[PDB]
């Protein structure tokens, strides 16, 4: 009760004076003050100066408690703006914070832990100079244990959430030898039994293959694909989210890791998926399985086979605008690179009619996507001589009505399109 | 083809820093 509520000034005449304690105290009263629920005022202690005196408290091996106050006061501030960071970093806190991570203090330790995690979250430029200050090793011998569970909860969530922001940020992405580094221990972090820690690992992982062919091999080459799929089936929606990011990430990458994906089992989770309650669960799961739809046709096949063709026709016919949009590429992608037979499949199962429903949307590109779509499945029907049986299907359900309107149309490639439909299949 | 993550989207929305306000 005696630290609470202290005056910025106040605490600056405790932090001046030549007394170790009342520095203590005053310490204290200022992390209460960068602590408190509302409204901290950082700007006002970074003015007062307080910033280097923090710093030069965490090398106080002799008081820990002010090491662990400093730490925490420090810890809030980096919290902040970018600039807030800056100061931080300014003052010389990241080798001091790096030294506090071999403290024979679990609370200290862990402390600095979450305060590296602040700095190396504020983008690609601090992540890269907490590594090259030497964070990784030290983080990385706090997990070298035989069994994850005999470390407290906190402690482990903090340590997994400040590897995650390592792995987090492009532009450029992180050091290829400091994601090689971390990995292993992400790949063990990934197979523990806690929420938050699974939801975590998931990120850094969807940060990792958030990247070029390269950068996804890296992960999938470590075999945590089949433990992603896993994940994607669980109940807890922070953790789905990112497992699917992830696996989203993974299949923009080569056929072959895509097929990895496949491989593993991930199809089967889709019907769940693709009628998921969460908005932008949908959107991710159609946006994903576009890239499917988009690979070899041995792997639409597969597609076809989970029964996945109905889900997207359904996802087409009803789901946010986002959703659809990511629906209608999938079936472009799908009419592209599918056979004949796959591609009469999508007509039986009932793409066309909530496909021209589509075409009354104002937003130009699904427009394109979707006349693209219908030469797509124009030319498969030239190849069966029924091109007449489809021009009636869309003429029954309105589809023609549609078309025919958008020979009028703003964007060029709409209208030419269109026009071309029209004196090819009607007319 | 396959479509990468659009530029201009965020790479999730997690929080990036975090505050700590309780022991």
């Amino acid at each position: 009760q005696g630290t609470v509520n202290w005056s910025v000034e106040d605490i600056v005449k405790g932090i001046n004076s030549n007394n170790l304690e009342s520095q203590l105290q005053a310490t204290q009263a200022a992390r209460k003050l960068l602590s408190r629920e509302k409204q901290p005022p950082i700007d006002n202690i970074i003015r007062a100066g307080l910033i280097p005196k923090f710093v030069s408290f965490l090398g106080k091996t002799d008081c820990s408690p002010i090491q662990f106050e400093s730490a925490w006061a420090l810890t809030n501030i980096a919290s902040g703006t970018s600039e807030q960071t800056k100061a931080v970093v300014d003052g010389g806190a990241i080798p001091a914070f790096i030294s506090l991570l071999a403290s024979p203090h679990a609370h200290i330790s862990e402390q600095a832990v979450w305060a590296l995690g602040n700095i190396a979250g504020d983008g690609s430029a601090f992540r890269d100079l907490v590594i090259k200050h030497g964070a990784i090793d030290p983080l990385l011998a706090l997990l070298a244990v035989p069994d994850l569970s005999t470390l407290a909860c906190g402690y482990l969530r903090n340590l997994t959430w400040t590897l995650s922001n390592l792995c987090r940020n492009k532009n450029p992405a992180p050091p290829l030898d400091a994601v090689e580094q971390i990995l292993p221990t992400l790949v063990r972090l990934l197979h523990h039994n806690d929420p938050e820690v699974l939801a975590d690992s998931c990120w850094a992982i969807s940060y990792l293959t958030d990247g070029p062919n390269e950068r996804i091999e890296m992960v999938v080459k470590k075999g945590v694909v089949p433990q992603l799929v896993k994940l994607l089936g669980a109940t807890e929606l922070p953790i789905v989210t990112p497992a699917l990011r992830a696996i989203g990430n993974i299949v923009t990458g080569t056929d072959e890791q895509t097929q990895k994906v496949i491989d593993a089992g991930a199809l089967a989770v889709f019907p769940s998926l693709l009628t998921n309650p969460k908005t932008n669960i949908q959107k991710e799961a159609t946006w994903t399985m576009s890239n499917i739809t988009a690979g070899r046709q041995d792997q639409i096949q597969q597609v076809v086979n989970h029964g996945l063709v109905p889900f997207l026709v359904g996802v087409l016919s009803k789901a946010d605008f986002k959703t659809q949009k990511e629906a209608a590429w999938a079936i472009t992608n799908y009419t592209s690179g599918g056979t004949v037979e796959q591609i009469v499949y999508l007509v039986h199962c009932g793409i066309i009619e909530p496909l021209m429903n589509l075409l009354s949307a104002k937003d130009t590109k699904i427009i394109q996507v979707i006349l693209d779509a219908i030469s797509n499945i124009f030319q498969a029907a030239e190849k069966l001589g029924e091109t007449e049986k489809l021009s009636i299907m869309i003429e029954e359900c309105g589809g023609l009505d549609k078309i025919e309107a958008l020979q009028r149309h703003e964007n060029e490639s709409v209208y030419k399109a269109s026009l071309n439909l029209i004196e090819k299949y009607f007319s | 083809m396959s479509r990468r993550r659009h530029s201009y989207e965020n790479d999730g929305g997690q929080p990036h820093k975090r505050r700590k306000t309780s022991d």
